[PDB]
């Protein structure tokens, strides 16, 4: 996997 | 929203799973006919990948067809390679198939594939 | 094949295009009902994302249904957030919706979403 | 984009 897009 | 988190692998996983549905013939809703070779697929995947299928399946009459016959000049191996690319992101581009792949991608309106074919051909001359 | 090239952006582009089909209501083939809130979707996308919809639409009887009613304990906003995640890879996870998102992801069998919810909740305590 | 996967 999860990220800040 | 701006507060969203994103799962990097989600889009690729979705595509892998749509290809598993295709392999197991799950909820395929159209047969593409290419000089008597038949290919079962999902209209939504075909539309999401190709300008030609997007125009076909947004037509008020053609959207209801369960069989679509492509132009007889279209090469079935070329179509098969492009159908695999649609469902996997992978293009089996080879010296012996590049002309048919490029011709089929131009017909299907798949600009990214056309671009890479033009690059591979220009490098060979 | 081992000679394949790959278009990095293809999977994400396909997903963006499937979400455009959903937004324009193109070839949507099921209505998901959540406590009288209705959501139009594509069975293949739902199956590719959720263990619950995969079990539903591979059933020989349920595969033919155009309407699926979810358990009344399921929260419609929680479902909506998960349906948007399915079509975009983006999860609008907020303090005020995390419990309903986690409960809905457990029901829908979406393990990656369950995992991130458990991490965000454990960090808050 | 195109890459060797
Ligand atoms: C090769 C892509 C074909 C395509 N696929 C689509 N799937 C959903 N919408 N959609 C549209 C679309 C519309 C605007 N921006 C992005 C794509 C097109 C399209 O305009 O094709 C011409
Ligand atoms: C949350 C994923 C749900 C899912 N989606 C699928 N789409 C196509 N096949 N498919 C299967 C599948 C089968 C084996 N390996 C990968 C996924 C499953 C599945 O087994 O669900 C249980």
């Amino acid at each position: 996997a999860w990220v800040i897009p | 929203a701006d507060s969203c988190i994103q799962f990097t692998r989600h889009a690729s996983d979705v595509l892998l799973n749509l290809n598993r549905l295709r392999s197991r013939d799950i909820l395929t809703d159209v047969v593409i006919v290419v000089s008597r070779e038949q290919f079962r697929a999902h209209k939504t995947v075909l539309m999401a990948c190709s300008g030609l299928f997007y125009s076909i399946f947004t037509d008020q009459l053609k959207c209801n067809l369960s069989v679509i016959n492509l132009d007889p000049e279209i090469n079935p191996e070329g179509f098969c390679i492009l159908l695999d690319f649609m469902y996997t992101s992978r293009l089996n581009l080879r010296e012996g198939n590049i002309m048919a792949v490029m011709a089929t991608a131009m017909y299907l309106q798949m600009e990214h594939v056309v671009d890479t074919c033009r690059k591979f051909i220009k490098a060979s001359e």
